[PDB]
RNA sequence: CAUCUCAGUAGGAGCGGGAAAAGAAAUCAAUUGAGAUGCCGUAAGUAACGGCGAGUGAAACCGGCACAGUUCAAACCGAA
RNA sequence: UUUACUGCAGCCUGUCGUUGGGUUGUGACGACCCUAACUCUGAGAAGAGGACCCCGAUAGGUGGGCAGUUUG
């Protein structure tokens, strides 16, 4: 049994591949609101979230539930946050996308109603509300897909704070090492051609090469699906 | 046909898909799925089946519903060298039937009783529910009961785990006699497990 | 089925009481089914709180095709008490009305009328 | 050497007593018989299985040790 | 190690079961609609999917991911 890949070790859940969950400030999600209910709240401070390398806003609501929130760009201290359908379409507000005008930017979008926010959460990403229909609504996601979402799926208006984070080159292996200390990722990573044949499909040989096509099928078993997984195409744009 | 009402219950449960038991099945499986693995009940779901199997309306007898997963003994692929006939395990269902599995789980949860019998009560895609009858061998009523006082003997403690119940004896190939039981009776272990 | 009037149910309960005082009554689903099959059921009272439902689910069509009128009582505690016992009784059968025969036959007439 | 054999062995999990399991035919026979079960001898390296290769492989009849037959569900009665 | 031999996991897909109700187009097949099982979310009100998916079994494929062997 040639040795299991790094993905199989990660899936097993060993301490090398586990996230340092105690380092993070708090799970980010929209506040729980009953149907046809609303709550107000004010920002008490902009903190730093190690899980995302972006700011998060500490919001104190009207029922006294101090809840960490994902910070859209421009949110400040002493700003009022509103939730519900009756909430005004304003930056930093949590509203359904069915009330948002088409062409606006939203983030922390919910896959389902009362979801807590799944899509559009990285530092600086945003979504565009494309079309409104009775049962649906189209949102142009940061990837580019025109995802169709429920009209009641909440989202905070504005782009996510911390835009431009990847503009700085890393410039040094220590800087990326210090980022990866607070991450779950393994750093540094050895190339598979440098491995022995027991460790990787691509390892071994008198000279560094895979010896087999790097585009692997989608029907490959675990421990074989490496390289270019199920590629539609390869190479730079000719 | 002056038939007891137990006969009418048995008639209703003979072909449960085309009786009133189908409506009760759709209304009952919702409650049954929410319950635990081993759930105690007031009265048996099929009273005639329990009475013919040995249930009596007296203290010291307990009836419990057990949920067991459907399918065979799910087994692990071996990680070491096998001779290609001992390497495949998807198409292998073990020698332990689901009725024996349910009886053993009922015996596990109820350590001070003994498993008397059990019977099929319902099923869906993922589960089979069995109602297992248990007896209290230290209650005084069962001690006085001459048709249940055999269970106080030392050889009766651990019936469902030594394969002595009716599903157990069926699983040990002792439902019949004569030809075919040359390697099962008196025990699977006696013939080096060649029978079964 | 049309829901029976509450006064008819009360009259059936008092008829069961008077039958217990004077005539013959078969209390229990087994004895009720035997009395229905044999052809003696002057009146059949059923409990609506049976669990499991298979205990008295056969009583309806059996009594209907055996020409014995049946009534549905709300639950079995007062059926058991009215039938002379301190426990439940999922059904009682009246086979000898005694001094309450006329009230039983009027109950049968009302049941067939609202049937 | 892969079916096979090694072998249901080695090992594992559960249960359990001075023994345990088995046990009173929906049996074995053959043209007509026997009459619970276990264990011993024999049937016999026979039937049967098998790259019909290597090997694996019974039971019944029969002769013995020992001898044991019964209790529920139900019909009918109805708290007896 | 592999386009050696024989297989086994994983994955893909038909059929049966789980699995219900009404509509059209055909002679049981395909699609459509519904909530009521079922699934997911929430502490729950409830919200979203929904007879699909998951799951049990079976049939075929892919399959050095893994196993046993051979390579006189
Ligand atoms: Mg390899
Ligand atoms: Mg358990
Ligand atoms: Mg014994
Ligand atoms: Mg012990
Ligand atoms: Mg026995
Ligand atoms: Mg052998
Ligand atoms: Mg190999
Ligand atoms: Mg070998």
């Amino acid at each position: 049994m040639g040795k299991r890949l790094i993905s199989q070790n990660r899936g097993r859940g060993t301490p090398t591949y586990r996230a340092p969950s105690h380092k993070y400030k708090a799970d980010l999600r929209h506040p729980r609101v009953d149907e046809n209910s609303s709550l107000r709240g004010e920002v008490v401070g902009i903190e730093h979230d190690p899980a995302r390398s972006a700011p998060i806003a500490k919001v104190a609501f009207e029922n006294g539930e101090e809840l960490f929130l994902l910070a859209s760009e421009g949110i400040a201290v002493g700003n009022i946050i509103e939730c519900g359908d009756d909430a005004e379409v304003k930056p930093g507000n949590i509203v359904p996308i069915g009330n948002v005008p088409e062409g606006f930017f939203i983030c922390n979008v919910e896959s389902k109603p009362n979801d807590g926010g799944k899509f559009v959460r990285s530092s600086g990403v945003y979504a565009t509300v494309v079309t409104h229909e009775a049962t649906r609504t189209a949102v142009s996601m940061p990837s580019g897909n025109i995802k169709w979402l429920n009209p009641k799926c909440r989202a905070v208006v504005g782009i996510v704070a911390g835009s431009g984070r990847v503009d700085r080159p890393w410039l040094k292996a220590g800087k990326k090492y210090h980022k990866m200390k607070t991450r779950a990722a393994k750093y540094p990573r050895v190339s598979a051609v440098a491995m022995n044949p027991r460790d990787h499909p691509f390892g071994g040989g008198a000279w560094k090469h895979p010896g087999k096509p790097t585009t692997v099928s989608r029907n490959a078993p675990p421990g074989r699906k490496v390289g270019l997984i199920a590629a539609r195409r390869t190479g730079m744009k000719r | 046909m002056v038939k007891s009402f137990y006969g009418y219950v048995r008639d209703a449960w003979k072909n449960p898909d085309e009786t009133y038991v189908n409506e009760l099945r759709w209304e009952r499986l919702q409650v049954w799925r929410k319950q635990g693995s081993v759930t105690r009940i007031e009265r048996p779901t099929r009273i005639d089946r329990a009475r013919s199997l040995g249930y009596k309306a007296k203290q010291g007898i307990v009836v419990v519903r057990v949920n067991v997963r459907r399918g065979g003994l799910g087994h692990v692929r071996p990680n070491r060298g096998r001779r290609t006939q001992k390497m495949g395990k998807n198409k292998v269902s073990g020698g332990m039937s689901i009725q024996r599995i349910a009886e053993v789980r009922a015996d596990r949860r109820y350590p001070n009783l003994e498993v008397l019998n059990s019977y099929w009560v319902g099923e869906d895609g993922k589960h089979k529910w069995f109602e297992v009858i248990l007896v209290d061998p230290h209650h005084p009523v069962i001690k006085s009961d001459k048709n249940l006082n055999w269970v106080c003997d030392p050889s009766s403690r651990g019936r469902a785990t030594r394969g002595k119940t009716s599903a157990g004896r069926k699983g040990r190939g002792m439902a019949t006699r004569g030809k075919g039981t040359e390697k099962t009776r008196p025990s699977i272990r006696a013939y080096k497990s060649r029978g079964k | 089925k049309f829901d029976v009037p509450e006064e008819l149910t009360n009259k059936a309960l008092e008829a069961l009481e008077l039958a217990r005082d004077t005539g013959k009554i078969k209390k229990g689903t087994n004895e009720a089914t035997k009395a229905i099959e044999r052809g003696n059921a002057k009146l059949v009272l059923i409990a609506e709180d049976i669990e499991p439902a298979e205990i008295v689910a056969h009583i309806g069509p059996l009594s209907e095709e055996k020409k014995a009128p049946y009534i549905f009582i709300k639950n079995q505690k007062e059926l058991g008490a009215a039938s002379g016992l301190g426990v439940s009784c999922a059904t009682v059968a009246i086979v000898d009305a005694g001094k309450a025969a006329e009230m039983v036959q009027d109950i049968a007439q009302k049941l067939e009328a609202l049937k």
